RNA sequence: CGAAGGAUUUGGUGGAU
């Protein structure tokens, strides 16, 4: 996340210092927000270990 | 225990198939294609090079095969045997590219074109019992230019198209060739005149045509070509190849192929002038490997397919505009079939155990829905899409 | 108890192993079988076995 | 998840469409709600034969008494019919499934649900619910022009329109509305209409 | 569909086993109005489907059966789920069974010297293996091919079982098939050897050594192809005959080869040297060879309708047999 | 493997009708054998394939696997009329005398069909018979009282008492040609298989079993019993002169081939 | 766009996107604005090209402050998706640098477009 | 006029719809709480178109 | 090399031991 955000946090840098007519609203930096919280979302869904699945043991079968 | 809510529960209860019957339907599956391998078409007469080119005639059951072996291979197509009808040696002369032709006026009239890396063009007729009958060949040597020798350099790429003369309303076969410098050369099939040229800026990289009926017997002929850059210039062959309409393809870079497909084209020609239908798509190959489609009916494509890494070196639809089937000479099994309007890539065919090879040419039957490829080791496998 | 052209073989339905079969072939084929305890019934032709 | 194993779609067929009946039964907007989301879904996941289609029109409309629910039904309804394409993706609806349909969704409805610039993909149905009129109501034929004029139509949708009001003409009597949707068809695209008449007379 | 059987469920489940003509077996909860499952295909349509399937009286076995020749049991396992069993019924799972042959055998060869098996081909593209004692145990041959549908009807094969388990020992021709695909009893698979033809002919004989390490190919064309079973590599190839060879033979010593063909002829080779021993033209076209090693005799099935015993040692005719009415279609030595 | 799927000459020997497959559509196309047509009737479906082939005294009948039976004008090069069976299994032979029709099914089912009338008589399967690959009409004065049916082994049955007559032991592979050479000697073969056996009708007896060098495709008879042409699967013509005059196993006296200049 | 300048004409891109192809193919090809600014901190660059369709343009706005300084000459593109398949990638690219390398094959054409860049600067 | 043409002008006529893939709705449950039923389903179907 | 993928691991049954 610190690759992530550093990276949007220079997008909206390089907005804010180089505008002629930002508006003070700061929706750039709102939209990389997003995206770096969506980019977490995903992320801190993963499951490192793998998930165990349902066993079906074909247990032996004898007539009664 | 011994309209209405519950009739969805009912209907389940009847059937425990759930999926539509695709016999019925007329549109293939966007996802699944149902694809089976027949017998090889050169596996009675092998060849001794690349198959540059190929070609299936527009009715009768035959397929054209040509390479720098300089011979005109031509098999009849069953599927099953694919024995060989004839074959003509030229001394001399590599085919990079062949092709069929029939008048669309006089339907008649049958004619081969084969082309290489050569000053002058061969053409062979085949009407009456040319074809087969005759002992000898008929055949003519196109080398006149009519003062434009500097602008071409070589033969090797070249396409047949039909050219109505509107002031008389007469219907004959152009051949379109590619200059030194953006030129387009067309020469009158039959006499071999000059008719007209056409220039674009830049390097010339690939053309094609496209008809637009105008009314009952009445339809004009386009020309498109395109630049390395993605400029794409349209002339209108029927007004002295002026331009009548520039764009440019949305990210193209390195341009190298341009097709048309869904309605006539060389590899769905008409019989007649009443089957002549606009083409709906457009498809732009690259060297990076992709290919934008755009749909006929600046532009912005509809998808740009990505699937293949490396440089386009065939684009061609299926005869209905159905699949479009993208391949690639630079690596092994580089081919892929893509579903229209979906634009989505097939995924069933090809497998890794499909048997491809360096794929150099490619060819769908104008029936049948037979897809013929040729690799660089001369074979050219044969396949039906059983849903035609 | 299943048929098997002129003959009848009788398995184990706990391992499917064979158990008996018919001593001799009838004159004709089996139309159809009945088992009963210790006592099968074969049918074949007008007769029954 | 089960997208590309069409197999496993087709057992699972069975069990979602059976829990979106008992869903739509239950008298709660959000259950009803929820099952239209499922079948909107399943619809486009894996084609359906149009009688399974047909019959969940039949479910959906049978309870739809919620306000939010018949916004969500309606929506529903289109998208099933865009999923189906085969032979009959625009037939008439059936006698009972068109009678149903203007019951839970008057004409003004629909044209109000056509009148919204963000309307979806409704061709198919609406060419469906078109060749329904002509049959079974006589005195709708004006309002089939007002639905033409909203929303714009295949062209073999609309050859299979014109094909119907031919058999009109000579069936029913000639009406002032009847000539003037010809005369709509006269309007744009005067070629086709001469192809349908060169077909049928 | 149409309904060939019909069973219920005696184990204190309310379950309706439907069989149908077309291969299918539907499973239906009677309580809960509902299908539990379907299984597709148990028997072939051709042979009539499902021509009867019973459920075990007060069990969770449901026996099948059909005109395909095959007996199979299929088991419901108990419910996964803790509550609502009912509802989560697990699918039938199969448990065992017993089948044979679909058509009549085309080919048989005993296996062993025991005489505990036997190897059998059949019109229906399978090779099975049945024992001949009581266990009455039957195994369908693998055709998972090795890496470096059902293959063609088997017009011929040969065995041998001096290196069994060593490499592969059987060697089977093909209808209209320019190859011969070798076999493992072992393994009980289908081997990793192809043998060709070479002269663009369909593989009409096949034949082993007894040492087991050479494989002899007779083509439609007349060329004999001789490959080694261990590397499956093309050794030597004896052209003589014009015609179609419909036998080769090797003695037990590995030293003299015998031939015989559709032109008539009788080829007598040296295995060792490779040197022609001598050619002997019968009256009529030959059909098949059996090749008796122990007495170094070998029969000839000739077209006249009579089989000739020639003795490969002194190469002449020692008995001729006459009497059969029409095509002699097998022989063997006792 | 032959380009040509079937053929068959008409009576008079003039003209060939073969069947062949363009791309995946089977076309049926007629030549005149003394001496080119370029018009062919195309089957529009894939599935659609010709089983049987039939001259008629000029219309040819056609079995198709659909399970209908077309019957063909050449000079019209149309479909006149399609016999239609109830089933859909494919039409393993059809057979003709005058108005009578009689085609069996992969079901093992007969049926009778006139051709004046375009009605369907009378459809019936008789026990014993668990394929039928092969009908024939015994020549019989002008009206069909018996048939030769054959499938791997060969029968006669009659058609009032729907059963079996009399019963041939015949080829081990599925019978091919069933042609019948005269009154009680008729002529039988099969697939893969180089020998030809002679069964007296009345008698049930192998008269003679003819042998040809190799595989036989396609079986020719003249007149009454004079010669019997035989075309082998390697290509050859084997003639048989004189067949039904050591006696048991007789082989051909006369052999032709065609070979180009080249070789 | 008017903020991106100079923006190079028809003729001038293809050339550019023409010498893209070749660096990429030899690794003498730094891809995206970020790589592209730490080349003219290390002094590296031969020129960078820039895509003037970038939304919002401004976050490769700061490589012209940084090239001006440097003297390292630098152009705009019309189009990012151009640059991104020009560079080899399937991602558009709005920023892109030729590294310096006076033992390249390709040295002769990269001079050239270098030299063209300085006239239109 | 011929059938074939009506058969490419149905084909011409059909549309392309957006597929449902493995990813689709997963970010679905992100924002599942405090979320009304029909912006739910307006969502589902925006993701579907 | 290659007709509607390839590798590794593993549960159960059947047959010998």
């Amino acid at each position: 996340i610190a690759r992530v955000l550093a990276a949007k946090a220079a997008v909206s840098l390089r907005y804010d210092a180089l505008a002629e007519d930002r508006d003070d609203s700061g929706d750039i930096g709102l939209e990389s927000r997003a995206k770096v919280e969506n980019r977490l979302s995903q992320l801190e869904g993963r499951d490192l270990r793998t998930t165990p699945k349902v066993v079906r043991e074909a247990k032996k079968v004898e007539m009664t | 225990d011994e309209g209405d809510i519950n009739a969805l529960t009912k209907i389940l209860s009847t059937t425990y198939n759930y999926k539509d019957t695709l016999s019925n339907s007329k549109l293939l599956p966007p996802k699944k294609l149902d694809i089976v391998r027949l017998k090889d078409a050169n596996a009675s007469h092998p060849s001794h090079s690349a198959i540059q080119s190929l070609s299936f005639h527009p009715s009768k059951p035959l397929l054209l095969t040509g390479g720098y072996d300089k011979t005109l291979r031509i098999y009849h197509i069953d599927g099953k045997t694919n024995h060989l009808v004839t074959s003509l040696h030229l001394v001399g002369s590599p085919i990079q590219t062949c092709t069929f032709y029939t008048s669309l006026s006089n339907q008649n009239q049958q004619n081969i074109f084969t082309a290489g890396r050569r000053r002058y063009m061969h053409s062979w007729d085949l009407s009456l019992e040319n074809l087969t009958h005759s002992q000898t060949a008929k055949i003519e040597k196109f080398s006149r230019l009519y003062g434009h020798e500097s602008t071409q350099r070589s033969f090797e790429n070249f396409k047949v198209a039909h050219l109505q003369n509107s002031q008389t309303n007469s219907v004959h076969g152009i051949v379109l060739l590619q200059g030194n410098n953006g030129w387009i050369n067309i020469l009158h099939s039959t006499s071999g005149l000059w008719l007209m040229g056409c220039k674009i800026e830049g390097v010339i990289t690939d053309f094609c045509i496209d008809y637009q009926p105008i009314s009952r017997g009445k339809f004009r002929t386009i020309l498109i070509a395109v630049n390395a850059y993605g400029e794409v210039w349209e002339f209108d062959l029927n007004k002295n190849g002026h331009v009548i309409r520039r764009w440019k393809d949305q990210g193209g870079v390195g341009i190298t192929k341009i097709q048309v497909g869904g309605g006539t084209t060389t590899t769905c020609p008409a019989l007649q002038i009443s089957k002549i239908k606009q083409n709906r798509w457009l498809a732009v190959g690259s060297e990076s490997g992709f290919v934008n489609l755009y749909d006929r009916n600046t532009p912005t494509p509809v998808a740009a397919l990505d699937q293949l890494t490396t440089t386009i070196s065939n684009l061609q639809f299926s005869p209905d505009g159905q699949i479009l089937c993208m391949a690639s000479r630079a690596v092994k099994d580089a081919l892929r079939l893509v579903h229209l309007p979906s634009c989505s890539v097939f995924s069933n065919w090809p497998t890794s155990g499909t048997p491809l090879g360096k794929v150099t040419s490619v060819a769908f039957s104008p029936s049948g829905g037979l897809l013929a490829v040729g690799n660089e080791q001369g074979k050219v496998r044969l396949w039906k899409l059983n849903h035609y | 108890v299943t048929c098997v052209g002129k003959t009848f073989q009788i398995y184990d339905a706990n391992t499917l192993h064979l158990l008996f079969v018919s001593e001799k072939e009838t004159p004709s084929s089996i139309v159809a079988l009945s088992a009963h305890f210790h006592y099968v019934y074969a049918a074949y032709e007008n007769k029954v076995g | 998840f089960n997208s590309n194993n069409d197999e496993k779609l087709n057992q699972l067929v069975p069990i979602l469409l059976e829990i979106s009946a008992k869903l739509l039964a239950s008298k709660s907007k959000d259950c009803q709600i929820a099952a239209h989301t499922i079948l909107v879904v399943f619809a486009t996941a894996l084609p359906l034969k149009k009688t399974i289609i047909l019959a969940a029109m039949e479910t959906i409309l049978s309870n739809l008494d919620a306000k939010e629910a018949k916004h969500s039904a309606l929506l529903t309804i289109c998208k099933l019919f865009q999923t189906l394409k085969g032979q009959g993706n625009v037939d008439q609806l059936p006698s009972k499934i068109f009678k149903l349909f203007d019951s839970k969704f008057d004409t003004v409805s629909i044209l109000t649900f056509l009148d919204k610039e963000d309307k979806p993909v409704c061709d198919k149905f609406i060419t469906s619910y078109t060749r329904s009129i002509a049959r079974y109501d006589r005195s709708k034929l004006n309002i089939i022009l007002s639905l033409l004029k909203k929303i714009r139509l295949e062209r073999y949708e609309v050859r299979l329109i014109i094909t119907d009001l031919i058999y009109l003409s000579e069936i029913l009597e000639d009406k002032s509305q009847l000539v003037e949707l010809f005369e709509y068809f006269i309007s744009i695209n005067e070629d086709l209409v001469l192809k349908c008449l060169k077909s049928l007379g | 569909s149409r309904i060939s059987s019909l069973s219920f469920r005696t184990d204190g489940s309310s379950h309706l086993s439907v069989g149908t003509s077309s291969g299918d077996l539907i499973f239906y909860d009677l309580d809960r109005r509902s299908r539990i499952h379907v299984l597709k295909n148990i028997h072939r349509e051709s042979y009539g489907g499902v021509t009867q399937a019973t459920f075990l009286n007060g069990q969770p076995i449901i026996v099948t059966s059909g005109g395909d020749n095959s007996l199979k049991e299929y088991v419901f396992d108990p419910s996964l789920s803790q509550g609502s069993g009912d509802v989560v019924v697990q699918p039938p799972r199969y448990l065992r069974s017993r089948g044979g042959h679909s058509q009549p055998p085309s080919y048989i060869a005993f296996a062993d010297s025991q005489s505990h098996f036997m190897l059998s081909a059949s019109k229906d593209r399978s090779l099975w293996s049945f024992s001949l004692r009581k266990d009455a145990q039957s195994q369908e041959m693998s055709q998972r091919l090795h890496k470096k549908s059902k293959f063609p009807e088997i017009v011929a094969l040969a065995i041998e079982n001096a290196r069994i388990g060593e490499w592969e020992n059987i060697i089977t021709a093909h209808k209209d098939e320019k190859f011969a695909r070798t076999w493992d009893m072992r393994n009980k698979r289908v081997g990793r050897w192809t043998f060709d033809t070479t002269d663009d002919g369909f593989v009409k004989s096949v034949a082993m050594s007894q040492c087991g390490n050479f494989g002899f190919i007779g083509s439609s064309n007349g060329s004999i192809t001789i490959y080694n079973m261990q590397s499956g590599i093309l050794r030597k190839k004896y052209k003589l005959h014009k015609r179609a060879v419909t036998g080769i033979s090797l003695d037990g010593m590995n030293r003299k080869m015998v031939s015989c063909g559709l032109d008539g002829i009788v080829g007598f080779y040296d295995f060792n040297k490779s040197t022609l021993l001598g050619k002997l033209k019968l009256d009529a076209p030959i059909t098949a060879m059996v090749y008796h090693r122990s007495s170094d005799l070998f029969a000839l099935a000739l077209d006249d309708l009579s089989i000739v015993v020639i003795d490969a040692v002194t190469q002449r005719v020692v008995r001729q047999l006459w009497g059969h009415s029409n095509r002699i279609t097998a022989f063997d030595f006792s | 493997d032959s380009p040509v799927l079937q053929s068959a000459y008409d009576p008079s020997g003039q003209y060939l009708c073969y069947v062949t497959v363009a791309l995946d559509k089977q076309r049926v196309g007629v030549q005149p054998t003394q001496r080119w047509n370029e018009n062919f009737l195309y089957l529009e479906d894939s599935k659609l394939k010709v089983t049987c082939l039939k001259w008629v005294n000029v219309a040819i009948i056609l079995g198709m696997n659909n399970g209908e039976i077309w019957l063909y004008s050449v000079l019209a090069n149309e479909v006149t009329y399609k016999f239609t069976t109830g089933n859909s299994y494919e039409i393993k032979d059809i057979d003709l005398m005058g108005n009578q029709l009689w085609c069996i099914d992969s079901s093992d089912a007969f049926y009778q069909f006139d051709l004046l009338q375009f009605k369907l008589l009378q459809h019936f399967r008789i026990n014993n018979c668990v394929q039928l690959n092969k009908l024939t009409i015994v020549p019989a004065g002008d009206s069909v009282a018996q048939l030769l049916v054959a499938s791997h082994s060969i029968s006669l049955i009659d058609i009032e008492e729907k059963k079996v007559v009399m019963t041939f032991p015949g080829h081990v592979s599925p019978v091919s040609t069933l042609q019948v050479i005269t009154n009680e000697f008729f002529i039988s073969g099969a697939e893969g298989d180089r020998f030809l056996n002679v069964y007296d009708i009345h008698s049930g007896m192998t008269k003679c079993v003819l042998v040809a060098e190799s595989d036989i495709k396609e079986l020719s008879h003249s007149g009454q019993a004079d010669s019997i042409a035989v075309t082998t699967e390697d290509g050859s013509l084997e003639i048989f002169v004189d067949p039904l005059v050591g006696n048991k196993s007789k082989k051909s006296s006369k052999k032709i081939q065609i070979v180009s200049k080249d070789g | 766009n008017p903020k991106a300048f100079p923006l190079a004409d028809a003729a001038l891109t293809q050339q550019i996107l023409d010498v893209v192809q070749q660096a990429a193919n030899l690794r003498q090809l730094k891809k995206g604005a970020n790589e592209a600014t730490k080349t003219l901190n290390r002094g590296i660059s031969e020129f960078i090209i820039m895509a003037a369709d970038c939304e919002p343009i401004e976050i490769l706005l700061h490589l012209p402050l940084l090239c001006e300084d440097k003297n390292v000459p630098y152009v705009f593109v019309p189009s990012r998706v151009a640059l991104g398949r020009a560079c080899g990638v399937s991602r558009p690219v709005i920023a892109a640098s030729i590294t310096t390398n006076d033992a390249s094959a390709i040295k002769t054409q990269i001079y050239a477009v270098k030299d063209k860049i300085e006239t239109l600067l | 006029e011929d059938e074939e043409d009506i058969a490419l002008e149905f084909i011409n006529g059909e549309k392309k719809d957006k597929l449902v893939n493995m990813n689709s709705f997963t970010s679905m449950f992100d924002n599942i709480q405090n979320v009304q039923m029909d912006t739910f389903f307006d969502r589902v179907m925006k993701v579907l178109t």
